[PDB]
């Protein structure tokens, strides 16, 4: 069973988004359907459900802006979302409801959605290069990007261990930042290469800065 | 000669919503006086027809569905409703002439603990025609995989109960509810005074 | 039977808020729902909305969306009709009125509300004479009155010689002045020889400003 | 929505005699699954509310006298006194109730047919308290005349006068059918100085020829 | 709308302790409507227990369910470390239901002093006008550490900003970033860049520095 969101982007206030909601292992069209969604560090908002038979229902904050809706033979739960306002701003779940007889079970795995009049901007990126117990750290200023989100991996992947990828920063340029740093044996420095890896899949950016020593 | 109201109002039990009574009423005179000044009941909307303008009339038959659900969903037993009753349980019709009656029920129908006695229909792949009563108790296929009449993952008992308890709030207490469907079509026997 | 009772008469200036309400009483009234139907003055009936008391299920004519709002109090038996803000224009008598169901005639009709919305302000009325002449003298019948002049607001009430003087008594409905105060004139024909022998004395009273006023009307010997 | 129009707006009937009112209706109010149609006649004397007089086109309600009568179906009705009494002045509405907003005809009065009464016409020159205080007041009435039209017209040194007089009328009497009129012109006092002939000109059917009653200022009357 | 409540804001346990969390509702809606869920950093939530008391399949003995009318209560017995989560109350007696607003649960832990790193800026980053000097505290608990720019050993306030990671599921650890940032010619003006961080698991403040140049 999964449930997979799409559809998730950077708007402007008054536009328009679709989201899509692709499920395999339950049929949709014979379920309570919902969505949920989240603003950056606020709580849970359930704002849409959809019952097996077709009524639909709304939580007051979006009714008459948000439509949800289905297509049986794709097996796709859809949320229109028109008059798109900055409150709207939230990665959106759809799940699966079973009230008194199971939970809100499956859950898919969330898109993300942006209402701001600000530009696109892909990220610059820095090398936080490694100085001077037997540990050594490092990494990557991911610097001035818009909107969210920026991935960061190292080594393609390679590197799991002892990583961290602070939360992303507003500053008062109206741009995110952030940071992703790595411990590494400080032995290893010159006899391994550490190449961070950072998409931005909202400006279609992709960068490999190496970071050496210095 | 008159007409068997109290029978279906004042009934020591009443049916699930989801296996709604329905008491057919015909070849008698009706007294509407007893349930239009009452002062018993909570709710009493009528749709197309007064209770006071009806003894001039005559009907064929009238029918008198019986069932109990919570307070909350009351407002659905009326035309053009949605939610689980009016989908899944009891379906008035878009032009339903006729009247809704109901009224609280928790000093008959909760018990402390839970009364589970009361069922609704959770689960349904459309939503009932008018009128429709649907009492399968076939285990209900929420995926493709088919259940073969065995309950787990995706394959659901399509009814829940209601378990009422005297401490709920009035929303989630038990309502007894009457309604009442006019019908003329034949030779009109059900008739008021004079 | 069930009665419908309503607030009494309302003055107000223009942007005022205001609610007035409609309580019922009696048996039946379970089965009620309550409609707002505006008169304005010299006009028509206007279904307004109307609401269910027992669960406040509402619905509004698309003129009056917005425009107004109705509410109920199912404890005390009471609908409610309210502007959040007063136009010149909401001038008009409002009825409430019953009908034991949606599609349905209504039954029981309240007494009406006045409600006047004017940026004028109370004022008492100036009483002058309509003197008896030759020129109000059709042989044997003298025609006299009193012209009650800029009061606000409604009403005043004439009556003459004390309320003894009935026959023969017309006493016109009041009219806007453009000025916005209210004018009037009542007049009794009496025969012409008692114009002499009998005082004729107009009383008015206008209880808003808490006026009272009595003329006498003389013949014209100037 | 469903929109009401009645004919006539206005209506004199003798007493005893029928009286007829017609509403049509945008649309059909007749339901079909219990053939009914929901319209509704109400009656509102002056002064009060309105009244329930017949429901469902041709059912009177309770305490409504038999010479009431309601007729028509889909978008045609009809509302009919057959013997019309003194009680019976008032304005008659129909009203859809088949479905919300419900709308009501605009009206019609029905109004006694009484012969006809030509006006008793008096004149009034203003007060001395009122011509002290700033303005003057000339009072013309039209007493007990029918039927209710009639034109009064003032002028002022034979000048006709235009935008400052005011009419007024009573509501058809309940003894003699008549109906009562004032017309009252209002001027400064200055203005009223300016000028001599004061005439107040009346034309109604039961007059042979326009009537004109007239003083001089400052003249006795 | 039924509004639900949960309690306290924030939980803080030593593994194998017990959590019980609140919930309240503005209503009293009974057993059969409400449920509880778990929410992991960078996770959907996850469904633990429905009518109250009927624990989800899957879902361990440690999560107990309990309560009536308006009020019900989350007990997590035995506390590990990957127990850290946001716990969420639901009701679905209304359609849409409601979640409650949230109880944070951290997982105590013994007191771990952070290793202080700092990073000058980049020459890549300098050449475009701006300087962002980063200090960063790695692998301490608790959360509480003040972290202070000094430039030229003068306290400096307005131009930086603060980034947390959510506590370790792993080691019930904190880390956190400090960006100090100056445009390219402020960067010149000074020599001796410092961050002092203040932490309970430090004796005294320790200061990282290092000399442009
Ligand atoms: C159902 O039964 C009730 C009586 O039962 C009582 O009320 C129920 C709602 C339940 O709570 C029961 O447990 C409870 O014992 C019948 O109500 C009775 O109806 C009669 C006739 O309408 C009433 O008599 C009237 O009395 C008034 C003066 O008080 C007179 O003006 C009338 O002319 C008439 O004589 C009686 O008072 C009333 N009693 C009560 C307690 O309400 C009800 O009629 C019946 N329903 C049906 C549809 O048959």
């Amino acid at each position: 069973v999964q449930l997979v969101e799409s559809g998730g982007g950077l708007i402007q206030p008054g536009g328009s988004l679709r989201l899509s909601c692709a499920a395999s292992g339950i049929t949709v069209s014979s379920n309570y359907m919902s969505w949920v969604r989240q603003a950056p560090g606020k709580g849970l908002e359930w704002v849409s459900v959809m019952y097996a038979g077709g009524s639909t229902f709304y939580a007051d904050s979006v009714k008459g802006r948000f439509t949800i809706s289905r297509d049986d033979s794709k097996n796709t739960l859809f949320l229109q979302m028109n008059s798109l306002r900055a409150e709207d701003t939230a990665i959106y779940y759809c799940a699966r409801d079973l009230y008194s007889s199971g939970g809100t079970d499956i859950w898919g795995q969330g898109t993300m959605v942006t209402v701001s009049s600000a530009s696109t901007k892909g990220p610059s990126v820095f090398p936080l290069a490694p100085s001077s117990g037997g540990t050594a750290a490092l990494g990557c200023l991911v610097k001035d990007y818009f909107p969210e989100p920026v991935t960061v991996s190292w080594n393609s992947g390679a590197l799991t261990s002892g990583v961290h990828t602070f939360p992303a920063v507003l500053q008062s340029s109206g741009l995110y930042s952030l940071s992703s740093v790595v411990t590494v044996p400080s032995s290893s420095l010159g006899t391994q290469t550490y190449i961070c890896n950072v998409n931005h899949k909202p400006s279609n950016t992709k960068v490999d800065k190496r970071v050496e020593p210095k | 000669n008159l007409c068997p109201f109290g029978e279906v109002f004042n009934a020591t039990r009443f049916a699930s919503v989801y296996a709604w009574n329905r008491k057919r009423i015909s070849n008698c005179v009706a007294d509407y006086s007893v349930l239009y000044n009452s002062a018993s009941f909570s709710t009493f909307k009528c749709y197309g027809v007064s209770p006071t303008k009806l003894n001039d009339l005559c009907f064929t038959n009238v029918y008198a569905d019986s069932f109990v659900i919570r307070g909350d969903e009351v407002r659905q037993i009326a035309p053009g409703q949605t939610g689980k009753i009016a989908d899944y349980n009891y379906k008035l019709p878009d032009d339903f002439t006729g009247c809704v009656i109901a009224w609280n029920s928790n000093n008959l129908d909760s018990k402390v603990g839970g009364n589970y006695n009361y069922l609704y229909r959770l689960f349904r792949k459309s939503n009932l025609k008018p009128f429709e009563r649907d009492i399968s108790t076939e285990i209900y296929q929420a995926g493709s995989t088919p259940c073969n009449g065995v309950e787990g993952f995706n394959c659901y008992f399509p009814l829940q109960s209601y378990g009422f308890q005297p401490t709920n709030g009035v929303g989630y207490q038990p309502y007894r509810v009457v309604v009442l469907s006019f019908e003329l079509l034949a030779p009109a026997t059900v008739c008021g005074p004079k | 039977q069930m009665q419908l009772v309503q607030s009494g008469t309302e003055v107000k200036k223009p942007g005022e808020s205001l609610k007035i309400s409609c309580k019922g009483s009696g048996y039946g009234f379970i089965t009620y729902w309550i409609g707002w139907v505006r008169q304005m003055p010299g006009k028509g009936l206007e279904w307004m909305g109307i609401i269910y008391p027992g669960d406040s299920e509402t619905r509004y004519s698309p003129s009056f969306q917005g425009q107004v709002t109705i509410s109920a109090d199912k404890s005390i038996n009471t609908a409610y009709l309210q502007w959040s803000s007063l136009k010149a224009s909401d001038t008009a008598i409002y009825y409430c009125a019953g009908g034991s169901g949606i599609s349905t005639p209504m039954d029981v009709w309240g007494q009406g509300t006045t409600v006047t919305v004017s940026s004028a302000s109370t004022k008492g009325p100036s009483v002058f004479p309509l003197a008896p002449s030759s020129k109000s003298t059709s042989g044997g019948t003298a025609a006299l009155g009193c012209l009650v002049k800029d009061y606000f607001p409604e009403p005043v009430t004439v009556s003459w010689n004390s309320g003894a003087l009935t026959s023969g008594v017309h006493t016109f409905p009041a009219v806007l002045q453009s000025s916005g105060l209210y004018s009037l004139s009542s007049v009794v024909t009496v025969p012409s020889s008692s114009l002499g022998t009998q005082t004729y004395i107009c009383n008015v009273n206008h209880k808003p400003s808490n006026t009272k006023v009595d003329k006498k009307v003389e013949p014209k010997s100037c | 929505d469903i929109q009401l129009t009645q004919s006539p707006d206005s209506l004199a009937v003798s007493l005893g005699e029928r009286a007829t009112i017609n509403c049509k209706s945008s649309q059909s109010v007749l339901y079909s699954s219990i053939n009914k149609n929901y319209l509704a006649w109400y009656q509102q004397k002056p002064g009060q509310p309105p009244k329930l007089l017949i429901y469902w086109a041709s059912t009177r309600e309770s305490g409504v006298p038999d010479r009431f009568s309601g007729s028509g179906s889909g978008t045609d009705f009809t509302l009919t006194i057959s013997s019309l009494q003194a009680e019976d002045v008032a304005v008659y509405y129909c009203q859809q109730y088949y479905s919300t907003p419900y709308t009501f005809g605009q009206g019609t009065k029905v109004e006694i047919k009484r012969t006809v009464a030509a006006p008793s016409v008096f004149i009034f020159p203003p007060s001395d308290e009122q011509l002290k205080s700033g303005t003057a007041s000339v009072v013309c009435l039209l007493n007990n005349f029918y039927p209710r039209e009639a034109k009064v017209q003032w002028k002022v040194d034979n000048a006709l006068q235009s935008g400052n007089s005011q009419e007024s009328v009573t509501e058809q009497d309940s003894k003699d059918s008549t109906y009562s009129l004032s017309s009252t012109l209002t001027l400064s006092k200055a203005d009223y100085e300016k000028h001599k002939v004061y005439a107040c000109e009346v034309t109604h059917q039961g007059l042979s020829s326009p009537v004109t009653k007239s003083f001089n200022r400052g003249e006795c009357s």
